[PDB]
Formats: structure tokens, C-alpha cells, sequence
């Protein structure tokens, strides 16, 4: 699985997202 | 004679027909028994009277509940219990399925709260599970531009278009080539059921200096919040730290097995609501403690 864990995943998604509000 | 039931599930509907002195078992042993479905200790037949649930009674006439007799008397086949780690007691692929179907739509519709970047991954897996693995050639852009994959709460939190969401979504389903639909549908559960809000019924309830506050009864215990808070308790009590639960007129006591801890009581005004209260208190306390 590329993106590692979900502990990590959620925290890639979560940061890729935040430039929107 | 013989009564029609209809009964519904999260993606089908059968129909019954019922012998007069059929009592819930009989209904609900052959509900399982059709849908192959073993773990039976999880799961009801409900039916909604005046905006509170009930669930049908084992060693009960179908009949004797106030359901509406309006043929066909109706029920819907849920889970009324949530297992406390899905990936080992989940076994058959249709018990995973179902919960998976119950659990997604209590995300969508905002019952259960989670975290935008958690409803991104969990879509994910919601599009792996249904259209298989990711092909660019087959699944051309837009091809989830009318499918609902995020609830209403995450997309009115970002300056994003449906296409930026889509695109987003892809991206991560693609990562999941080689993923069989029970094992996506799994995933998504792994995660869903560490989301705060997961497999907690919550009641409405007051302390005895007159406050109002919300009781959340769910498999590891009795937990009490603050009305506006129903992700953190201001306290829990872990169903093995409980001595007893007792119920009178409308009055709650949770008693703990340390007894220099002060006793926990409040207060419920419907009478139907405490039924079913203590019903899920019950059931959750037993299956806690079967499974040590």
C-alpha cells in the first residue's frame, strides 16, 4: 500500500486539503 | 390463516408469510436463516411507533407489538449492536456487507460525525467496493459526478468544486488495485469504527440538580455528555466497572462496582425510550462480557 498506513493517509489527505476553506 | 411481512434490508426486500402465533424468533430465525447470516446476535427487526425505534421481541407474538397491522406489517432488518473490532467478529460476507451499508449511510447523512479528510479515504473504498478496480479507460472523468461520496458537512467546509472532488477521490481509489469488494468494504469499517460517534445510541437526559444531557449507551459502556458534545464524555463507565443499573418510574441509578464512587442518576420522561434504554444496556453488557 503506497500511501503506508491510514494513521498516515488521513494526515496526506488532511494536508493536501487545507489549502481550501 | 397466515399475515404478510415485509421485511427490509439495506439493499433488498423480502416478504413473509407468518403463521397468527408466529412469535419475533420464528420471523427473525428465518430473516437470518435466508440471508445466510450467523452472527445473529447483532442484529433486529425494527419498526418505528410515534418517532422512537423498537425492536421486535424474541418471545413475542409478531402480533402482540403495536407495529401498524396495515398489511404488510413491516419491519427493517439493522444492526442493533456494534461488535467491539469488526475485522474478527464480522465473519460472513453478507454480516460485513450490511454493517458496511448501515454504517456508510449513518456517515452520509451525518449521524455520525467524521472528520473531512477521514470521509475522503472512506469514500475511497465505498468506490472500490462497488465499480472494482480503478481503470482510466472505463471509468472516464465524471463517472462519479451523481454517485454521493461525502456528506453535505465536508463539502461545505472547502472552496471546491465536485470535479476537484472527484479527481481527489479517484486518486485515492486508485491505490486500492487489487482490493476484492468484502475486503474494501472492511476497510471502510476499520475505519468508521474508530470515529467517536460509532455504534453510540444516545438519549436525551437530565442530572438530579435539573441539567439536561445526552446518555450514550454503546459496547463498551455507559458514557455522559454534554448536549453540545457528543464526540468527547465528560465521564464513562466501562461496562466491567459497573455493578448494576437499576430503573424506576423515570429515574436511572448506575451503580459502580467501586462503591466509594458516587453513585450516577438521572432522569427520562418517556417511558418508551427507557425501555429501549435498558434493552441496549442489557445486550451491550452481555456480549461485552461473552466476548472475555
Amino acid at each position: 500500500p503506497k500511501f503506508g498506513t491510514h494513521h498516515k493517509a488521513l494526515q496526506e489527505i488532511r494536508n493536501s486539503l487545507l489549502p481550501f476553506a | 390463516k397466515t399475515f404478510t411481512v415485509r421485511i427490509v434490508t439495506m439493499d433488498a426486500e423480502m416478504e413473509f408469510n407468518c403463521e397468527m402465533k408466529w412469535k419475533g424468533k420464528d420471523l427473525f430465525d428465518l430473516v437470518c436463516r435466508t440471508l445466510g447470516l450467523r452472527e445473529t446476535w447483532f442484529f433486529g427487526l425494527q419498526y418505528t411507533i410515534k418517532d422512537t425505534v423498537a425492536w421486535l421481541k424474541m418471545d413475542k407474538k409478531v402480533l402482540d407489538h403495536d407495529v401498524s397491522k396495515e398489511e404488510p406489517v413491516t419491519f427493517h432488518f439493522l444492526a442493533k449492536f456494534y461488535p467491539e473490532n469488526a475485522e474478527e467478529e464480522l465473519v460472513q460476507e453478507i454480516t460485513q456487507h450490511l454493517f458496511f451499508l448501515q454504517v456508510k449511510k449513518q456517515i452520509l447523512d451525518e449521524k455520525v460525525y467524521c472528520p473531512p479528510e477521514a470521509s475522503v479515504l472512506l469514500a475511497s473504498y465505498a468506490v472500490q467496493a462497488k465499480y472494482g478496480d480503478y481503470d482510466p479507460s472505463v471509468h472516464k472523468r465524471g463517472f462519479l459526478a451523481q454517485e454521493e461520496l461525502l456528506p453535505k458537512r465536508v463539502i461545505n467546509l472547502y472552496q471546491m468544486t465536485p470535479e476537484m472532488w472527484e479527481e481527489r477521490i479517484t486518486a485515492w481509489y486508485a491505490e486500492h488495485r487489487g482490493r476484492a469488494r468484502d475486503e474494501a468494504e472492511m476497510e471502510y469499517l476499520k475505519i468508521a469504527q474508530d470515529l467517536e460517534m460509532y455504534g453510540v445510541n444516545y438519549f436525551t437526559i437530565r442530572n438530579k440538580k435539573g441539567t439536561e444531557l445526552l446518555l450514550g449507551v454503546d459496547a463498551l459502556g455507559l458514557h455522559i455528555y454534554d448536549p453540545e458534545n457528543r464526540l468527547t464524555p465528560k465521564i464513562s463507565f466501562p461496562w466491567n466497572e459497573i455493578r448494576n443499573i437499576s430503573y424506576s418510574d423515570k429515574e436511572f441509578t448506575i451503580k459502580p462496582l467501586d462503591k466509594k464512587i458516587d453513585v450516577f442518576k438521572f432522569n427520562s420522561s418517556k417511558l418508551r425510550v427507557n425501555k429501549l434504554i435498558l434493552q441496549l444496556c442489557i445486550g451491550n453488557h452481555d456480549l461485552f462480557m461473552r466476548r472475555r
